[PDB]
RNA sequence: GGUACGAAGUCGAAACAAGGUAGUUGAUGGUGAACCAGUGGCUGAACAAAAA
RNA sequence: UUUUUUUUUUUUUUUUUUUUUUUUUUUUUUU
RNA sequence: AGAUCAUCGAAUAUAACGG
RNA sequence: UUUUUUUUUUUUUUU
RNA sequence: UCUUUGCCUGGAGGUUCGUACAGUUGUAGGUAAAAGGUAUGUUAGAGACU
RNA sequence: UAAUACAGGGUUGAACUGUGGGUUAGUUUCAAUGCCCAAGGCAGAGCACUGGAUUGGAUACCCAGGGAACUGUGCUCCCAUUAAUAAGAAUC
RNA sequence: AGUUCUAUUGUGUUAGCAUGGUUUCGA
RNA sequence: AGUCUUAAACACACCGCUCGUCACGUAACA
């Protein structure tokens, strides 16, 4: 079924790295009989509290990214472990794609009225 | 047509919580409706509120 | 009389499946990368043959 | 003093266990949710891959198998309450739980659920046998299920009673029967190559022969075993067995798991 | 609210009046017992006053 | 047979006007005999359950004691000459189940046929 | 965590507000429990007993409010 | 070794009621005698115990 | 022993469901 | 010629035929 | 000096 | 009011595949009150106040 | 007990089915703590054990040290034995 | 009562993650 | 000190009630 992943980058992440990261991911998708949906960006985001990640340093903000995909359910574990090894990525989460609530079909009239 | 109700007895047993410092259920969890419970209409006469959601398709 | 209910059941499920197709169509339209990769694929195909 | 420990696993038991999981993991070339080509034509080629069985989950994969088997014994469209359909539906559910128990072994809560389904399916055969005898035989052949007739009450002896666990003897070769270990049938102690002595609580699981409770040709004679001789049908070797799932003398049915 | 790890099952009326919210005697079930009325005889109890009975009519 | 013994609990009530009862073929026949003696005001089959009225006189009901003799687990039978000894010097009502339908104890002795004691109405010891 | 600023108020008055803050969050109750090791069996009975006494206290607290309110106003309700 | 009954002497204050600083129980350890230390379960559990 | 700071290791029930609201719908004569 | 509850001594159970 | 107790000790730090 | 499973008869007591498997309340020297509880009184280094 | 994978149970809607059941050995799973065996270790706790108190004549109450016991697909159910002291049908 | 489909999920199992009492360290 | 509330295996009611080791004597399962 469909899946969603929210990746929070750091200040030390250039556009070079972002393209590389996404290319790697697509390998797995195809492996498991899948296809990418769409890739979007959310810009920067302010963090409530300082993030202290070992062997990385301390950061106060980062770049939030979002990308949708679809593959076999067994591919979630492989993807999750790959992100953790790679540098730059300080925090990430995978959320299953719902029917009504989604970032694709439901993105308007949230805060207003 | 005329048909009579069936027996209320069903398979399984009553909910049981494992003893000891490790809190865990054995057969059933807290959300278990016994076969002798009353109808839902009488238990919740108030019904959904005005501010409640009309679509629980989460 | 059982055969009469058979036709009604087919119509009931047919309407349910119709609404399902609409949801999937939204995704396709809303999807940018899908279209972009698809578009590119087609172009190369004709260039190689020509 | 001997120590009570688990018995070793036979070489054939491990080989058969892995083969069972391989069959359950097979993914045929088909579609889920009855996504016929009519509706799929409206979608892009890229998007269609996601809808294939290869990209489906376990729940969707298991549901597809039920639909294919149901149609084989479907009396009318949109009809699943008939005993013929229920017999096939229950068979697929039992295997689905059995496969899960192999990977997950700490889930002791579902052990009790499996027994309920096994007993429930047994009662279905009893009711279908008296209402339709010809149909009861046809369904067994397609599913390769050991057909058993219910014409006389079952005896209280466990060595000759019925066993719902070994119903699918053809499909399962490691859950047919075993040896007794109650009082006198206990295994003798032995010494491994470890500088220690151990004892097995349960006897080893041997590989049974293919001719388990099957007809055979008899020879005419007149002795204690045959005071009145041997019937003509017995000589040809075509008599129908009433209780083919009998463990026989000096044997016990296999455990639940 | 707190997550209890078990439950208490008392049997005596001494501790049952503390753990339970209340021990008030509800109306008897008409299907099992009759409805109480003021016309019933009073209980047979002698009058006492600090341990000294008063059985005189002056 | 089990449903027959379930009628005594419903019909044996003081503070009540009408009580329901499960529908049964044998239960319908029993009510007919009781109405003749003047013990039941009336009854009506309401589908899956039968509504039976209660008769009262000066507060107290007409029925004061019900004894179930026959039970689903066994069967009580008495010869024509033995029923008289059992039932003597009393005003009670014994339901007798004979081959030719259901009749009271008074009629069973008249015909001299061997009946079956089902239940007792207005019976002492 | 709680932080308060003193502005045109005596220290005693300000200190009375922070003291009551811990009661709502049970800061004092939790601090003492962790100091000593409590057996699991004791918590099984203590957790249940607190579910019957506290609810009764709320009902009695409201009753006292009516007595004080009615005392300053006199009058009394009846089956009118 | 252990148990019953009668008489009755010495050495101790275990149960009752929070004083032995709660006390019966499953499986162990220890101590001249009440039995004692630890873990699990129970009440046949005493004291204390919320507003903005 | 107190305070402060910057990434080692074991462990995982503090917060989050509740006026016990069906004819109140159920516990055992008497003192 | 047909049918025709077994009980006490505390209790300790599967045995005999043919490949 | 610190810690601890109804009270006290044992133990730990040494310019 | 009706169907079926399981269990008890006042309190109370026992020698000083073979060291394995199975199985256990009962054949006494002794006794006439063990015990649930509504109420009263008393005690309490147990809570409150004229 | 947030995320994800596998598979159960409960509530409601449609279709199907058209008496399918209650109890349960010569039967079968699971089952706190303790003990044997095994795997183990570098935290927080502590039985036994000479480690600082007793008495109005005897002690484990009050501190500290302290090598058993605390994660098991196993052997395995002795108990105050896990959601009242009935597994079902009828009278609201 | 039971089977199929659809909505719902502090019920069983689950390897890395986040936070936190204690503990540990001092270019 | 006088009352109120709660608990109690005592009610010749705390000078109450009750248990264990050891010493002597009479006996049945040896």
């Amino acid at each position: 079924v469909f899946y969603e992943t929210f990746v929070l980058f750091s200040k030390r992440v250039q556009r070079a790295d972002i393209r590389q990261l996404l290319k790697q991911q697509e390998a797995l998708i195809t492996k498991h009989h899948g296809s990418m949906l769409a890739v979007r960006d959310l810009g920067w985001r302010k963090t409530a509290f300082r993030v202290i990640k070992p062997r990385q340093g301390i950061f106060w903000f980062g770049r939030l990214f979002y990308f949708s995909f679809g593959a076999n359910p067994a591919a979630i574990t492989e993807m999750s472990q790959s992100l953790q090894s790679t540098n730059g990525v300080l925090r990430h989460a995978t959320v299953r794609m719902k029917k009504r609530h989604n970032l694709m079909t439901y993105n308007h009239h949230i805060h207003a009225r | 047509p005329v048909v009579f109700p069936h027996t209320r007895a069903r398979a399984g047993g009553k909910p049981i919580m494992m003893r000891g410092k490790s809190g865990k259920w054995h057969w059933l969890g807290p959300y278990w409706k016994p076969p002798w419970a009353p109808s839902n209409k009488a238990r919740w006469p108030t019904g959904p509120e005005e501010w409640a959601w009309s679509d629980p398709t989460r | 009389e059982k055969k009469v209910t058979q036709s009604l059941q087919t119509a009931r499920v047919s309407r349910r499946k119709v609404a399902h197709v609409l949801w999937l169509k939204k995704l396709q339209d809303s999807s940018d990368f899908l279209q972009e990769q698809e578009e590119a694929a087609r172009g190369v195909a004709a260039l190689a043959r020509a | 003093v001997a120590l009570k420990t688990r018995a070793p696993k036979s070489p054939w038991y491990i080989e058969a266990e892995k083969e069972f999981l391989n069959e359950r993991a097979q993914v045929p070339d088909a579609y889920i949710e009855r996504w016929h080509g009519e509706d799929l034509s409206k979608l892009s080629p890229a998007l269609r891959r996601c809808l294939h069985l290869r990209c489906a989950s376990s729940k969707e994969l298991h549901s597809w198998r039920k639909l294919q088997l149901c149609r084989l014994l479907q009396r009318r469209p949109f009809d699943t309450g008939s005993p013929a359909v229920q017999l096939a539906c229950l068979t697929e559910k039992i295997l689905n739980v059995r496969a899960h128990l192999l990977r997950h072994f700490r889930d002791q809560q579902k052990k009790k659920v499996l027994s309920i389904w096994l007993s429930r399916r047994h009662r279905v055969m009893k009711y279908l046998y008296r209402v339709d005898f010809n149909l009861y035989k046809y369904v067994c052949q397609q599913l390769r299920i050991k057909c058993v007739r219910f014409a006389i009450p079952d005896s209280r002896d466990r060595q000759r009673a019925i066993s719902p666990i070994a119903v699918d003897g053809d499909r399962c070769k490691f859950l047919i029967r075993q040896k007794l270990w109650k009082a006198r049938f206990r295994p003798r102690q032995l010494k491994q190559v470890d500088g220690k002595v151990v004892r097995f609580t349960r006897h080893p699981m041997e590989q049974p022969s293919s001719a388990w409770n099957l007809p055979k040709e008899h020879r005419p004679s007149l002795s204690r075993a045959w005071p009145y001789g041997v019937r003509e049908e017995r000589l040809k070797g075509n008599y129908v067995i009433q209780n083919p799932t009998a463990a026989g003398l000096g044997y016990c049915p296999a455990p639940l798991f | 609210a707190p997550f209890p790890r078990g439950i208490v099952k008392p049997r005596s009326a001494k501790v049952r009046a503390i753990l339970n919210l209340s021990v008030e005697q509800r109306q008897p079930n008409p299907l099992r017992a009759p409805r109480k009325s003021l016309l019933d005889p009073p209980p047979c109890v002698a009058p006492l006053e600090k341990g000294n009975p008063k059985l005189d009519r002056q | 047979m089990q449903r027959a013994c379930e009628m005594v609990v419903s019909l044996l009530r003081v503070d009540a006007l009408s009580q329901r009862c499960p529908f049964h073929v044998l239960n319908v026949q029993i009510l007919d005999l009781l109405q003749r003696e003047g013990l039941i005001r009336g009854f009506k089959v309401d589908g899956t359950k039968i509504d039976i009225l209660l008769k009262h006189y000066k507060g107290a009901p007409v029925i004061r004691n019900i004894r179930v003799v026959s039970k689903p687990s066994r069967d009580i039978w008495l010869t024509p000459h033995e029923l008289k000894f059992r039932t003597r010097f009393n005003t009670g009502l014994w339901i007798m189940q004979t081959s030719c339908g259901v009749i009271s104890h008074r009629d069973c002795l008249r015909m001299g046929i061997g009946g079956k004691m089902l239940m007792a109405i207005n019976n002492g010891y | 965590s709680c932080h308060r600023h003193v502005f045109r108020a005596a220290p005693a008055a300000v200190f009375a507000s922070v003291q009551r803050w811990g009661r709502r969050n049970n800061v004092h109750k939790l601090t003492l429990l962790v100091q000593t090791y409590e057996k699991p069996c004791v918590k099984r009975t203590r957790i249940a007993e607190e579910k019957a006494y506290y609810p009764r206290w709320f009902y009695l607290r409201y009753a006292t409010e009516v007595i004080r309110y009615s005392l300053k106003h006199h009058l009394r309700l009846g089956q009118a």
